[PDB]
């Protein structure tokens, strides 16, 4: 009925960002785990309605949609209640302009060091590329998140990049890469950042 | 000067003309300032990268590709350029990841493997079979994908524009696909940003 068919991977890291928001939103989603043997059946209906059974998938009786950025505005579009974006133009493209950031220097190197086919001096070549660069980017998410909530006290919305932020830290730890930082605050932020109730239950 | 956005081009730019034809279809007041054009210094003021095209305002300033004409519809409302319907709304913004990396690289291709003896021949016969393969998988509405004019039809008029001057020419042959193309090319949006 609010069929919604959500195809996901254990230990996807996109997975676990739809998943998370799905779970924030209430929505209706039935969970597939392609990877799972007894889900043989699901998945070749993933290879018919997606060019390259695209993961994860938020698939519908009307869509199936692949890409993360257009699964996060689709589900917007389906439960917009709590709100994921700010509600002025400005702060919306920014966040997604670094959303985009986030998903091809991070997501997208997570998803590489994850095959069992790299060879191991690009692996480390890798790591090392996000561990420059998440610090400062983890900055910028909050200082966007400071401006959004300060323009508008009454808008109350969640700030989507802190939460596909987690993740990123979350899978730095599942890959042994360190997060660079001496910074006492940041860790009590990330502590409490990875502490959240809604985290926990996604893992 | 007293314009609400200044617009930074480069010339035979796709991306350019979608800004263009998106900002005339919203009516905001615009100054297009040509690329080329400024010292090679402001270049390097305007967009430190050289990415265009640049759209700048009083507060603010953007150049990111995959966002701008995102940030026009939801900047400046009316008219709409996305469709009213969730359904419908959810695929164009899926076609619209899928034109900028289906469908515009083949655009560069056709610039960039200019140099191989027959291979231009060769891409304008694939990329014709694309079409007529698609001009009767898609008929029997105005605009495309909806009922209304949308984004989707700034990414592909640019896109047109920009492969016509190219050589690939849109014909009877494409019947469904030309006519939706005589229909693009008579607004007035897409006919200020095509001369
Ligand atoms: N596995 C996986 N990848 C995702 C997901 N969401 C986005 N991406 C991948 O990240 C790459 C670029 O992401 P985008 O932020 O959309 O940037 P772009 O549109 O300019 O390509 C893409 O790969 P690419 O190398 O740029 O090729 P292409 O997709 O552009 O054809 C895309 O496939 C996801 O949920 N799962
Ligand atoms: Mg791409």
């Amino acid at each position: 009925s609010n069929a919604m068919l959500l195809y996901t991977k254990k230990d996807d890291i996109y997975s676990d960002i739809v998943r998370m928001i799905l779970l924030i939103k209430g929505a209706n989603a039935k969970i597939v785990d392609v990877s799972k043997e007894e889900n043989s059946k699901h998945l070749e209906e993933l290879n018919i309605i997606t060019p390259n059974g695209n993961i994860p998938t938020l698939s519908t009786d009307d869509f199936a949609v692949y890409r993360l950025s257009v699964i996060i505005e689709a589900i917007e579009d389906l439960y917009p209640f709590p709100p994921m974006f700010p509600v002025f133009p400005k702060q919306r493209a920014n966040a997604r302009i670094l959303l985009e950031y986030v998903n091809k220097t991070f997501l997208q190197n997570i998803i590489k060091l994850q095959s069992p086919d790299l060879d191991e001096k690009q692996a480390n070549e890798i790591k090392m590329l996000m561990q420059r660069d998440i610090i400062s980017t983890y900055k910028k998410i909050v200082s966007e998140r400071e401006v959004n909530a300060e323009s508008n006290p009454d808008a109350q919305n969640i700030n989507v990049l802190t939460l596909i932020i987690t993740f990123v830290f979350y899978y730095f730890i599942k890959l042994k890469i360190s997060i660079p930082t001496k910074d006492k605050n940041i860790i009590k932020e990330i502590k409490e950042l990875l502490s959240e109730p809604n985290f926990i239950k996604t893992i | 000067s007293n314009a609400m956005v200044t617009l930074y081009t480069t010339k035979y730019c796709p991306y350019s003309l979608r800004a263009r034809i998106a900002l005339a279809e919203k009516k905001m007041s615009t100054d297009i300032v040509e690329a080329g054009d400024l010292e090679p210094a402001m270049i390097k003021k305007i967009t430190p990268n050289g990415v265009f095209p640049v759209l700048m305002e009083k507060d603010y300033s953007i150049n990111n590709r995959k966002a701008l004409l995102i940030y026009i519809d939801e900047r400046f409302p009316a008219p709409s350029l996305l469709p009213n319907v969730v359904n419908e709304r959810i695929k164009i913004r899926l076609s619209l990841d899928k034109i900028d990396n289906e469908w515009y690289p083949v655009l560069d291709q056709i610039r960039k493997h200019r140099s191989d003896q027959k291979m231009l021949e060769s891409m304008f016969k694939d990329l014709k079979e694309s079409l007529l393969a698609m001009e009767k998988a898609f008929t029997g509405s105005e605009f495309f994908i909806s009922s209304g004019f949308t984004l989707a039809d700034c990414y592909i008029a640019a896109l047109i524009i920009c492969l016509e001057a190219e050589g690939f020419i849109i014909d009877d042959e494409y019947g469904a696909i030309y006519e939706y193309k005589k229909r693009l090319f008579a607004r007035d949006s897409v006919k200020k940003a095509n001369i």
